[PDB]
């Protein structure tokens, strides 16, 4: 079966190189173009640049020619599009994709590139349950994950174990370039003072890990 | 919506490029008027044209900066009522990100009851004719809107005469009616393919009265016609309709 | 080289109902493809060579048109059809793609539940106050928060940030954060989040005053 | 909940926009019009039109949020007047679950002896529908009690 | 690809009139067939191959159609009728059926009883207060019901959960359930249940005063 | 007779891998396809696919492409499915049915699976019948069954003995993430001081049963 | 000044086949309107305003488009539906057509049935002699007559003639006439008439012998 | 029944045209064979498809 | 129902016209390429293509047709008529069957109409033995390309595998071997008939599931064989 297999994130400083890879099977390599194609946040899709595997021939939106360099190895059946100097512009989701004709039968899973001259983990700070943050019985709580560079981290509650009302809402740049994110789940107001609740921070760029203890406030 | 409008009085025209065609070319009809009491409160609130039109969704929106509007009263009348409009940003889609189209409207141009109104709009800039054209015959005394005005109603537009007329005899016609405050002086007329009768009436009081029309033609579904002859209005007032029946009418 | 433009760029639309959605190309092209993209996930082929179906996509999608002229069409919104959709031409190099519309659910109106954050104190021993307001669960998208500190209106010092809308209720929550100064936070005691939506009647207010239980 | 209409009163276009000048297929029966008794206490009460239209169960009852009704009764003179009837919520089903497709009815416009009505009817956003009668005279047993 | 489109989605019919469903089909199919579902079992083959009767099926149903237009006929309704019926096609790849209607009862109007409860003492102790408002055995299933306390209207803080048709009298039944903190709930006196049904000439009002058994 | 038995219910944990089994007897295997479907709580039938036991050949609805997997065992003329990494979404009935032509003659009984990243069993709290305001005939009582998870609990009277009269309703998606229901029941109010009524509530997923006696409250 | 190019000019299309042709403008117009013509009558109104039916169109037609492209389209193709369809604007000075899409019905192969004539003696005696060769009720149009004068191939002295469709079988007769004067006429003894054509597997000759009856 | 039938022996497509790879629609019912005795009455006759 | 072809061989202005190295946009779709059995039979076909093309200029009077493995050979189609575009109802289509097909190969084929990458050209790599057309590859047949001998292997005893298959008319040498692990069973088997024989091979390990594969030593394979496999079984 047709499967095109691309490799993983990648976290690189701006003027460095990078090349992404993208791995097919279940067809003849040479037979079908191979295509890439970045998407930023902004969703929309751009074309990249095709490459006929056959003769390595290649065709580029002009945006990108001299920054993407595609180029194949036939004895792996393997695409590949390598940035020689990347720069901040150049972070983005990208995709591998086969067509036959005009159309793009099947695409790779995706592959995030993130330039980064440098990491900032996030300081993790409480946001507590109270009577304002209270309402049919239901409690929201959460927890602030402020100022941290690049994208993205990851937010998990009580270690995976905790089923509840989560909403975990899309980072915001700040004015200062660094990211914040708010996780806030809702639980029943009357567990507050039996259960605990812990949210569990992830921010890979910096090996940064933080479990944070959420908990009601009260008067000295 | 983020481009806006803001219009102001620039004449730059030419009631040329509004008959720069005799014939309009017949699609032209992104642009739609209707009429628009200035006044919800009053009955003889002032009537203004709701202009509105609709920008083509292509490439060449990026280069609109302004549209051009002239209403001519066409009665061997000329121009002279333009408005330039500028457009106060670029457009920078093709249509609004949640709108069918861009559409843009300007309320203004008193209008006169009965009148016939020729409207062209022209995109600034760029052919040069009229992008967008349409023909207007504002509403008259009859309609539910104007005919609370007090050129309607002083011209009897809510004249309730309740007309019954019935066939009496082979060349008879009784016709009652309801008199109107407004006037003292009524004239029926027996119309089928042509005018068959005709009998005036003078009544100085409210009631309701009756005249036999005499007729020279078969009477039986003819129309009825009551001109009454009221101040402000002379010969032209507003003429009331109704229809000739057998009576009795019941078995 | 060919632009494909499509409109609209965001729609919703209730579960049973018919959508329809254009691409306009710039330049005649022999064939317009379209791709089904849910967020986070790779695009997926949908309608090819103009009409015909991709495998395993339902016949209630139907494409047409020629020349420059294009529109994918839902005979009857299903639930799982939300999504972003692009159309996409190479008869001509570039190989380009459309601006995409985006197929939201349409759903009756939910009132937002709100609630009020003050700034912890282990942020503020850091020296900075972020007072957090959230509005759960609600639907139409549109909403207004506007954030009072001891009565004043605040403005510039705010940012949102808005969840898709919900797998299983189709609501959308928001967070809104106001940042102060330690500075400015402890010199004021009266902290509000006005919420303005289509599901309330009037402004509904969460509030708190600094140092309270 | 389920949509009901609230009702009122509208200028309306002139009334050449009912003037069909091609003919609607003969099997599209989805406007009635009967007259009934506004009060049966009454020996001489108004009698009024009820007029009852069905809405179509398709894609396009989930965009529709008011229906126009106008009258024009011919007899010895001719009278015209429109209501517009706005749906109080959006169409969820394209049939009522508690019944069948949808039906809506409008009880107004009183009824003269010996008129021949026109009634016309469209859904905004968009005659449509259209149904007359003739209302009978003083030998009819509802009429005789005027 | 072939979907199958049913209507009516939802209908009821009284004992002895006439039942008609419809299936229509994307693209023409050889045959349709329709299955009975019953809430909590398997669903049953029904009529199949168009206009067959399962063995055992009453022969008042009757199928019929051809092309892409198909309908399921009960000449007259029973009471054992009232289930969901899908249609299904096999005549291309995937496999599908329809949305399926739901077939229920038509009933004489009936009023709801009406009953409100307290929150008990077990769970104000958790901090938190459940009111419950009881329709019981009510016809039609549509229904108002309204949250007072101290005659002040509630919205956003209840959830309504209706029951399917009873078996034996062919009623619905609702609970509407109002929660508030155990501090809101001991500030108020009066908590009101209002509701509307067609079976009452004017609103009926359930209440009762906080801590008065 | 012929028969489909379908393997018994399963509760997993969110990112699982599940394969049920349809053991069918009464005809030979080989000779009619069986097909999958899924039902979710009270809406539509989706058609997961379908296996040819003679040849293993397979189809599926490209919905489930990938996430399952159909397998047949001809010596124990047995139909597999292998359902991986669920969510929530994937909790259903899952039934095995059989063809021959494009109808299906016979059914499985179903499969429950359900997704759950926890289980918490219920809060059983009494709906105290207004005794206060005795007569007019009928007196209500119920059971409040508040904040469980997964779906779902089972709610009897006096041990299975009271049926009558009893309504158990449709349990509610609580915004904590948490279930709700309420289970009444309605008695003669000269009852209330003659008869016991206790609401057994049952919650499987977390072996929690509970019996609640529900009591007039003091009057006097 | 605007102008409209339509393809095809010409088209046969199979019963029940799906039938597009399309209309492209030199530069954007805000409406296309269709016109149907058949043989030796006016046009008709068809489409108008891209989209709308006249009255009395069959559903089995629409149109759409937008900007310079637009399209006609029949879902499945009736033999009634055989016409020439003409696409027109006037969003621009002068109103102008397109060249019209002749749309044919496609039937069964079926061979003619050749027949030859000769001359009349009436003919004769005015000094020209005419030989005519009919093949009748044949399908495909496409057809090839060789005149043959004792086996001297024939050329620049034949003109030939199509019927149109025939409305009941869609299928065409066509008429070969060899021209000579008496003169030639008179020197030679056999006249053939040879067709080739898809719905014969060998030509078919037909010969008659001067003065011979 | 104007239109009849006549049958002979033709060159077909290779015998891999018959090999779905997927789930035959089990509605696709068009064509039915059974077998028949060539002649009855007698015992060891041919059998015949009748397609 | 169009104007005729009638094609012959041509000189072909060197392959650099057709393979360059940019690509052309992939909804030029004017040219079009199949892989076809020439024979109807079940014995050895050649195996050719079948090229389409679609014909906006007018008129025109010979398209040339170039086709390259990876060889060089170009062929010019005249057309006997032509019509002053599109008479049926479909386009304007033609097509031309040559070129035989070799196995595993990637074709370039470009197209050019005269009087006038190309905007008509189509690739394609063509598979090997075990395709459905190129099976019937001369070269197939004698490896054994549509051998089915239907293998079905029984565990008899402890030490004992039976072996049953339908033999080839190609040849009458086969190897069974019997692998789990390890080789454990291996028989050299000689039969002259056109049958289901069966065999017998002595194992030592535990043949239950083990791999069986079938061997044959036809004459024109050599030791390049299509192989044939199946697993052994239990006993009814
Ligand atoms: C104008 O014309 C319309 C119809 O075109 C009339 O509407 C009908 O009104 C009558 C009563 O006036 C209704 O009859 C009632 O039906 C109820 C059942 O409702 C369901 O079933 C009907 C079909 O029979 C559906 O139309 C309806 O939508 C529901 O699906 C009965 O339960 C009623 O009895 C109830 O009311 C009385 C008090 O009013 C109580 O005492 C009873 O116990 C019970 O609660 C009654 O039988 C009929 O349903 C209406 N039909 C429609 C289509 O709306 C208008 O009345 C008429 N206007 C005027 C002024 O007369
Ligand atoms: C619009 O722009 C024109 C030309 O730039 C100018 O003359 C006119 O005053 C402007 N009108 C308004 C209302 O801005
Ligand atoms: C308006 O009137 C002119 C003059 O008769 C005509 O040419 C033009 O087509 C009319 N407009 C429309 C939209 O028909
Ligand atoms: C003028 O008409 C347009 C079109 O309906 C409308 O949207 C606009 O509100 C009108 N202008 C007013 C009411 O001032
Ligand atoms: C008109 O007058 C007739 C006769 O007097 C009366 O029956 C009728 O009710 C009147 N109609 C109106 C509309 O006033
Ligand atoms: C119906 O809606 C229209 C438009 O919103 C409004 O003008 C009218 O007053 C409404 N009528 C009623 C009876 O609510
Ligand atoms: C059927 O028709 C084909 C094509 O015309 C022909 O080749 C074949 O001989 C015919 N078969 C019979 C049995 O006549
Ligand atoms: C018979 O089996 C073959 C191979 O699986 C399949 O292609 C064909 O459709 C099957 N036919 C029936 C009637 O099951
Ligand atoms: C095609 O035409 C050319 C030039 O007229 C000629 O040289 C060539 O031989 C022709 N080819 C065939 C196959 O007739
Ligand atoms: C054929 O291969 C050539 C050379 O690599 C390339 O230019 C062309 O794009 C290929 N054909 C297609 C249809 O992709
Ligand atoms: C060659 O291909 C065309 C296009 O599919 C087809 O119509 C034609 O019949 C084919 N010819 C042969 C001999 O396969
Ligand atoms: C092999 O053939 C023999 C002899 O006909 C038979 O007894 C045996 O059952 C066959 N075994 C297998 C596995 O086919």
């Amino acid at each position: 079966e047709v499967q095109l297999q691309q490799s993983g994130p990648e976290l690189v400083k701006p003027g460095a190189s990078v090349k992404i890879s993208c791995k097919t099977s279940g067809y003849t390599f040479t037979e079908y173009t191979i295509h890439w194609v970045k998407q930023n946040h902004g969703k929309s899709l751009d074309w990249i640049g095709g490459i006929n595997p056959n003769n390595g021939g290649t065709t580029y939106n002009q945006e990108f020619k001299g920054k993407a360099t595609l180029t194949v190895d036939k004895s792996s059946s393997t695409a590949y599009m390598e940035f020689r100097s990347l720069t901040s512009e150049d972070s983005a989701v990208y995709y591998c994709a086969r067509s036959y004709y005009g159309y793009v039968d099947y695409w790779g899973q995706g592959t995030t590139l993130t330039a980064a001259a440098s990491t900032k983990g996030p300081s993790v700070f409480p946001l507590a349950p109270s009577s304002k943050s209270t309402s049919g019985g239901t409690a929201a709580l959460g927890c602030l994950v402020k100022d941290y560079f690049p994208e993205p981290v990851t937010v998990s509650w009580n270690s995976g174990a905790l089923t509840s009302g989560v909403h975990t809402f899309p980072a915001v740049l700040q004015s200062s370039g660094l990211y914040s994110l708010s996780s806030v789940v809702t639980v029943p107001s009357s567990s507050l003072g039996t259960q605990t609740y812990i949210c569990n921070v992830n921010h890979k760029p910096s090996n940064t890990k933080v479990d944070k203890k959420a908990e009601p406030k009260s008067c000295d | 919506p983020e481009p806006t409008i803001q219009c102001g009085s620039e004449p730059g025209p030419s009631p040329e490029w509004m008959v720069r065609h005799t014939l309009t070319p017949g699609d032209l009809r992104d642009l739609r008027v209707e009429t628009i009491k200035s006044n919800v409160d009053l009955e003889d609130s002032p009537i203004l044209m709701n202009i509105s039109w609709i920008l083509r969704a292509d490439a060449s929106i990026r280069l609109l900066k302004a549209t051009k509007i002239c209403v001519m009263g066409k009665s061997h009348f000329q121009s002279y009522s333009c408005i330039r409009c500028n457009y106060t940003q670029a457009f920078q889609t093709q249509t609004r990100p949640s709108g069918g189209k861009w559409t843009f409207s300007y309320v203004g141009f008193p209008v006169e009851l009965n009148t016939v109104y020729f409207i062209g709009a022209h995109n600034i800039p760029n052919e040069d004719g009229p992008s967008m054209a349409v023909n207007f015959t504002s509403p008259g005394c009859l309609d539910h809107v104007m005919k609370y005005k007090k050129k309607c109603i002083e011209a009897g537009s809510l004249w309730k005469p309740n007309i019954t007329a019935c066939k009496r005899s082979a060349n008879t016609v009784e016709v009652n009616f309801t008199t109107s405050p407004l006037g003292d002086r009524y004239m029926a007329l027996i119309q089928s393919t042509a005018v068959i009768g005709t009998s005036y009436v003078s009544e100085k009081e409210l009631t309701r009265t009756s005249v036999v029309v005499h007729v020279t033609g078969e009477s039986e579904g003819a129309v009825v016609q009551l001109t009454p002859y009221f101040h402000t209005c002379g010969n032209d007032c507003i003429r009331q309709r109704g229809t000739v029946v057998q009576c009795p009418q019941t078995g | 080289q060919i632009v494909l433009t499509q409109s609209p760029a965001i729609m919703s639309a209730s579960p049973g109902e018919k959508v329809t959605m254009t691409c306009s190309a710039s330049s005649s092209i022999y064939y317009i493809h379209w791709y089904q993209q849910k967020s986070g996930t790779s695009p997926k082929r949908w309608i090819y060579d103009t009409s015909k179906l991709a495998s395993g996509v339902p016949a209630r999608f139907s494409g047409s048109g020629s020349g420059t002229s294009y529109s994918l069409t839902i005979s009857s919104m299903e639930a799982e059809d939300a999504a972003t959709y692009y159309c996409q031409q190479w008869s001509s190099n570039p190989f380009t793609f459309g601006s995409g519309t985006k197929l939201e659910i349409k759903r009756t109106v939910a009132a937002p539940s709100v609630f009020i954050f003050p700034p912890s104190d282990e942020q503020l021993k850091s020296g900075t106050a972020s007072v957090v307001c959230l509005l759960n669960n609600f639907y139409p998208r549109e909403a207004k928060v506007q954030w009072k500190v001891d009565n004043a209106l605040q403005s510039g010092n705010s940012q949102e940030s808005v969840t898709e809308q919900d797998s299983k209720d189709s609501t959308y929550s928001l967070s809104s954060t106001l940042t102060l100064s330690k500075a400015d936070y402890e010199k004021h005691k009266v902290y509000a989040c006005e919420v303005t939506h289509q599901g309330l009647s009037s402004p509904v207010t969460k509030s708190f005053n600094r140092g309270e239980c």
